[PDB]
């Protein structure tokens, strides 16, 4: 199931630019950008854009214009969380909000619970945003798909998204898709045991799944995130329609989340049966 | 009223300073929150009273007759002995030392106090962030061990390379490349090449913060309660 | 039809699985060779790590052809850095490479000897290879620190330079060795023909590649010509493409077989082609190597410095080092920025071969077909790294 | 007649080469001294016979289905399983690996075989010197374990930094600065600053030879018999 | 007691140069130099002379003239044994003989027994020479003695020797001595447990103790060493007088050796009683 | 940007620590330190502190020492 949440909605940011470049909803960029206006967050750390093509390197952007450049989806490790110490420390930020995969997200909260050598950082994060991640792959793992599978340069894909039951590459003059079952080997060994499809820890969680194309479903895990969201909707940046009403049913998203847990659980049994240490 | 005792065998003394860092708590805290006894730095009574917990700043040194002598005394005196700061917990930068620097060229060996005496809990860091140290004290003062379960576990930890999260985790195939462990580097020795952590030894003090802060290394579901 | 899978194929370093599609007669139709060894991942591990490290980590890629790997890495790195080995330093590297070719070839003979040599002979045959092998090592270890895995070769020079007493001690050993090696090849050459594998075995139309007979020239190489493509494209089967652990490196879009046979045809002039031909080529090839061994040795400065001092922090610019490993051409490209490698790529001689090897095992009855593969004497650990 | 089996999971293969190094022994040895079975490199039978001892060149990889599958088979097949070369014994240079190099970007984790299965003895080195390997084989063949006492002990060894003789010995105050351990570096990473060993990580493969060759680490009085 | 030995003698090398610069006997330099003539050893590794003053850095000298430069005593760690791989490898040496403290000496023999990654080296050493060492000190530990204790520069001491019951510094125009009980703190922590005063492992062992000043007592542990010695005495390089006859009695040397064992043994009990690992 | 490999030549850096003057001398040869020496502000003091605690009744005497606010970890390193 989903992690306990205040509410579930599917929403899109109003702005033309967010719709234009945002992967789905444009909610992460819109939600993050709005906070800047409100000032709940001084700056946020958003992955991209890296030296390689379609390679994300984490960057902390005070500027809204900068957040827009960051906005998009790159399916590779971008260790967002490395920045957090750097962002708070030099471009001194009293409160900073970051976009975190569920995975990174697991990493931050314990740290907020158990700083253990993070000084003063722990208080500083104001809004943490969690993006559902089924699996994500090494740049090379990713690179093979685009080329052996899709016969296109890394340069050409303007945007890449994993559509339900498929991988989609959007290139000027074309869209190319390959089945996920094709994808199965490549994602990192670490993710084999990643329990949380949704970001349970994250204050607000945004995902493509369970919402129509161009519509992003945002689920508000925690009250602070909820507040920021309520404020934004009042702002009218986002058009929100309750999730249950719009197909696909959020029950489908729930099923996807459940599937992930089934996958994690046996893997752990296998790792547990075997010698090698396991967290969880 | 609870008696906290901190004895610094051989420590940069950052750990003590971190303790003073939690200012908002601090002014009241010595006065109201906790009782501090037998701290040479913070107090002037030479022989230690029984103490509810003892905080030991620095790695013991085998050669120094006093440090060893003091450590043996400490175990009886402190109902609970907790080693804090990497230098007590992991031996920290101390490990790099090869003795032979004057005066006293002989003192070349330093070991985490933990190896010498069983230690109830050690929380590492160089120094430990002020908040963690405050959180434990309130926890210890407020007597909850669901929270300190991770630390009781960490007492075992001792030797810790930067090198080790690579052996301990990335090798296991646990690592997912979140980047949390690099952020938890006081030294800043660790950094992330795509997407795994790559660290450069010239600059690692073996504090051990990176092994501890990886989500993968051990996940408390304790926190979930804390947010909500 | 029926397809027979041999895994792993015997007598070659590492593991490769050869998959065969056969007609009723059993003449093969498609031969697929892929390396199923797990990738130790050196090319990646080296990245973001210091230049000083790169030769040490890299040579572990392959403990048989360690000297070529070390040489290539240093050359690639020194080139990106721009250090200039002094001539004595350069000569020591060439002297070590030659000893290594001689040795490595001998090791190959020991491995394939059982098919080739009658048992009555074989204990004697094996002994000789050990004898030739043992002398060659003296040179490789003595010049380059312990070898296998010599730690002595270093960026921009050699760690130290052999004393005249050492150089003299070495020479007699190499010069004296020359008669045995000459005879050893003839016996090997004599043996290989006797087997009389069907003529026309292992003939492929693939282009050969050579830079130099021993030491490899970077200049005679085209980044423009060269390309590397993942097995996923190259292989027929999704299963086989997924299984294969090795990228295929394409020369001018053509699968390429690079070998002593290739090194001879390009440089020596070796009109004959066959699997028997590859075998013949391996003998004469060590024969040539060992010469240079003694050649460079006689004229060695012995007091000229080996080390050239260099600046580790590097211009982004990438450099290529190509040297001839006993199993075929090798190149290392590295770019050093900020004194830590930013991009590292290695193409090992086997890597070039593995695509050509499957087409080679077609036609002749498959029992033959592993014989073709074994002739290439591939070492996978090199192919995959 | 005794059956020796060597299976190389993932190894530079130096270890096998070292085996051929002992030339004077070697030509006779396969023929007379020992029987070699189920070596893909040295023989061509696909499924392993029971073998008196099994020599495993390289660290197993968790991801690769075959290597893991093979390792499980090996334990039944080999009456005694011995892991040799650092890559089986300590995981050696393998540890540095972070997976993600094509093809097969996924394979990122390698572990010493020893962790997966109990291993009777491992003798490390990258490769092991030919003589030690010959000495053991004669010893194993001639059935004496006073000699192999150190190795049986070494099977435990697993992770080994260059860094560790500093923690393992110099810190303990054991080190006397003899210089033996630096000499036992294949990598040449170790070198002696006055007078203790100082090693530079950029160049250490974690083979573990330095911890093993320090006189301090473990002294056999076995040798005294050998000279005299 | 002494380690089992073929014979005990007190001897001096004949040559004026060896007597001139040799610490005692001049036997190590004489024995080593002679082997070069005979050729049993191609080269030997002898500590000194280092970049610092009176600091030994190990060097492998093919040349006899070089051995003479090496000859003298420097009471500091010189890790002789590091060289052995280097000497055999580059200045290729079929058989090399080295002068080793008992301590180093312990390190080599096991290695010859258990090469474990030393290739071919193990066979190569032909004659290993062991020098009795009571204790030896870090350069700084040494440095303090010469200056706080003796008020002399490190430059001035032409030779330093530990006389029985004393430390002697010989400087042009003076000899300065301080008691050993003064010395007690400084020697390395490692030596606290060094059992062997004599070099039991070493093929031939040479020490000042038990022989008159300028006379060195050489005890031949093993047959090869004995042979080299018998050959040298036949050479007449060394004047040998049986040990028992000349005071001080070798019984005194024996007592000194015993004292060392008593010191080692308790230290080990203390280390054993304590947690920290111990070899032995 | 700078070149790590260094001339043998030693250099001194002196900055004022809260407890008194401090200097670090280092010589870098081959890019690795060859001689390193640190004198920390307390180190300078410790000899002067003993003579300082003379005269006035000793109960006072630790007061003098404490005024210097020495940090030993600095003094000894
Ligand atoms: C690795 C990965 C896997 C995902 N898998 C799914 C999925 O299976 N189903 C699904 O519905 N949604 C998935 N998402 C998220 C989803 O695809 C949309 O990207 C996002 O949830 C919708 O936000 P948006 O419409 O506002 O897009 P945007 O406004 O473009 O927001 C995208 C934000 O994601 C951040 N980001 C990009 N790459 C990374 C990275 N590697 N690590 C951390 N942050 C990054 C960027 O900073 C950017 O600000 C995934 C995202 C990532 C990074
Ligand atoms: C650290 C140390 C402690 C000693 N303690 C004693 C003692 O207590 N009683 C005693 O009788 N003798 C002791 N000796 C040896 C003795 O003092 C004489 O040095 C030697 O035994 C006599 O040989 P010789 O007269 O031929 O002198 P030499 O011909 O001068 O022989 C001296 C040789 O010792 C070698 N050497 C010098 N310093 C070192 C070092 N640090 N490590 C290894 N080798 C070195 C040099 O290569 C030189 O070749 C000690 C030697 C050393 C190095
Ligand atoms: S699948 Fe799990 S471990 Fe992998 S990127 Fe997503 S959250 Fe992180
Ligand atoms: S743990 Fe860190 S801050 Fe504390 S004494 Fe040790 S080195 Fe200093
Ligand atoms: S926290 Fe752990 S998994 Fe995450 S990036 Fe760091 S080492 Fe990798
Ligand atoms: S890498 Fe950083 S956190 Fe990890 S042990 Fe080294 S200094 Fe500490
Ligand atoms: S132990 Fe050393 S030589 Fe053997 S396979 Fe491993 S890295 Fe190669
Ligand atoms: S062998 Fe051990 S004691 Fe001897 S020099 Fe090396 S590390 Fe130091
Ligand atoms: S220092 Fe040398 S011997 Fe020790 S582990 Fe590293 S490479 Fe091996
Ligand atoms: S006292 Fe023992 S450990 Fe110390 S130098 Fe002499 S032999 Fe070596
Ligand atoms: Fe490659
Ligand atoms: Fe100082
Ligand atoms: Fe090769
Ligand atoms: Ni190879
Ligand atoms: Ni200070
Ligand atoms: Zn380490």
């Amino acid at each position: 199931v989903l992690g306990t949440y205040k509410e579930i909605v599917s929403a899109r940011s109003t702005d033309r630019e967010i719709q234009k470049l945002a992967q789905d909803g444009g909610i992460v960029t819109g939600l993050l950008a709005y906070a800047l206006d409100e000032g709940i967050i001084e700056g946020a750390v958003v992955a991209g854009p890296g030296e390689e093509f379609w390679k994300p390197q984490p960057m902390v952007a005070m500027s809204s214009d900068e957040l827009k450049a960051a906005a998009g989806t790159k399916y590779t490790f971008s260790p967002n969380v490395m920045m957090l110490k750097k962002a708070v420390r030099q471009y001194g930020i009293e409160k900073l909000g970051t976009v975190a995969i569920p995975c990174q997200t697991m990493g931050i909260r314990k740290m907020q619970t158990y700083p253990f050598g993070v000084r003063f950082l722990a208080d500083k994060i104001k809004l943490l945003v969690g993006i559902y991640c089924m699996e994500n792959f090494p740049y090379t793992s990713l690179q093979t798909f685009i080329c052996e599978k899709l016969g296109v340069s890394m340069e050409l894909v303007e945007k890449m998204d994993i559509g339900k039951g498929k991988f989609w590459v959007y290139t000027q003059d074309d869209v190319l898709t390959l089945p996920l079952k094709e994808t199965h080997g490549y994602e990192q060994a670490g993710c084999k045991i990643c329990k949380d499809y949704v970001a349970e820890l994250a204050d607000v969680s945004t995902g493509s799944v369970g919402s129509p194309d161009g519509w992003s479903t945002v689920i508000t895990r925690t009250d602070a995130g909820d507040s920021i969201f309520k404020q934004a909707v009042e702002a009218g940046l986002f058009e929100t329609k309750p999730i249950e009403e719009v197909k696909p049913g959020l029950g489908l998203l729930e099923k996807l989340a459940a599937q992930k847990k089934e996958k994690a659980e046996k893997n752990i049994a296998a790792r547990k049966e075997m010698g090698l240490p396991t967290p969880f | 009223k609870p008696r906290i005792g901190y004895i610094h065998l051989s420590g940069c003394t950052g750990d003590a300073m971190s303790l003073t860092e939690n200012y908002d708590i601090l002014a009241e805290l010595l006065t109201n929150m906790v009782d501090i006894v037998y701290g040479q730095t913070l107090v002037d009574l030479w022989e230690m009273p029984e103490m509810d917990l003892a905080l030991v700043e620095g790695s013991v040194c085998l050669q120094d007759e006093h440090s060893l002598h003091e450590l043996k005394e400490l175990r009886e005196k402190a109902k609970l002995v907790c080693a804090f700061g990497s230098c007590a917990a992991t031996g920290c930068f101390t490990r790099y030392s090869r003795g032979g620097q004057q005066a006293q060229p002989s003192h070349e060996s330093f070991v985490p106090i933990a190896d010498l005496i069983d230690v109830d809990l050690a929380l590492p860091g160089c120094p430990p962030s002020p908040e963690i140290i405050a959180k434990t004290v309130v926890a210890l003062l407020n007597n909850d061990m669901d929270y300190l379960q991770p630390m009781l576990d960490l007492a075992g930890y001792t030797e810790a390379c930067g090198c080790d999260l690579q052996t301990k985790v990335v090798n296991q195939g646990l690592c997912i490349g979140c980047g949390t462990c690099a952020m938890a580097c006081q030294t800043r020795a660790l950094d992330m090449t795509n997407g795994r952590p790559e660290l450069n030894s010239d600059r690692c003090i073996k504090c051990g913060i990176c092994y501890v802060q990886c989500p993968r290394s051990w996940w408390p579901e304790e926190q979930i309660k804390k947010e909500l | 039809s029926e397809r027979i899978v041999i895994s792993p194929t015997s007598r070659q370093e590492g593991h490769a699985e050869l998959v065969m599609e056969v007609d009723d007669e059993g003449i093969v139709t498609k031969g697929r060779y892929f390396s199923i060894t797990p990738v130790r991942g050196l090319e990646k591990m080296v990245t973001g790590k210091a230049p000083e490290t790169a030769p040490v980590m890299v040579q572990r890629i392959c403990g048989v052809c360690p000297i070529p790997h070390t040489l290539a890495s240093v050359e690639a790195i020194d080139d990106s850095l721009d250090i200039e080995v002094p001539k004595a330093g350069r000569l020591l590297r060439e002297l070590t490479l030659a000893a290594h070719h001689v040795n490595s070839h001998a090791i190959h003979h020991f491995l394939i000897a059982p098919d080739f040599v009658p048992e009555n002979l074989m204990a004697d045959a094996i002994n000789s290879v050990s004898e030739i092998r043992k002398n060659a090592q003296y040179v490789v270890d003595m010049v380059a620190g312990e070898g296998i895995h010599p730690s002595d070769v270093r960026i921009g020079g050699m760690a130290d330079n052999i004393t005249e007493l050492a150089r003299k001690r070495l020479y007699a050993r190499l010069k004296q060795l020359k008669p045995k090696v000459n005879e050893h090849v003839e016996l090997m050459i004599g043996l290989i023909e006797d087997k009389g594998l069907p003529e026309g075995l292992g003939v492929h139309n693939q282009p050969t590649l050579a830079s130099h007979q021993i030491y490899g020239d970077r200049t005679k190489f085209d980044l423009d010509r060269f390309t590397e493509i993942m097995p996923e494209s190259w292989y027929d089967d999704p299963e086989i493409a997924k299984r294969a652990c090795s990228t295929i490196p394409l020369y001018d879009g053509r699968n390429v077989e690079v070998g002593p046979r290739a090194r001879m045809v390009e440089f020596q002039g070796f009109k004959e082609r066959g699997v028997v031909a590859q075998h013949v080529a391996r003998a004469l090839e060590m024969k040539t190597a060992l010469s240079r061994a003694i050649e460079i040795l006689d004229e060695l400065d012995t007091s000229a410095p080996v080390r050239a001092d260099f600046d580790e922090r590097g211009t982004g610019k990438l450099g290529i080092g190509a040297i001839e490993a006993p199993r075929g051409l090798d190149v290392h490209m590295a770019k050093v920025e900020n004194g830590k490698i930013q991009f590292y790529s290695a193409l090992v001689p086997t890597t070039w071969n593995i695509p050509t090897m499957g087409p080679a095992t077609e036609g002749f009855h498959h029992e033959y077909g592993p014989h073709v593969i074994r002739a290439y004497d591939p070492c996978l650990s090199c192919a995959t790294h």
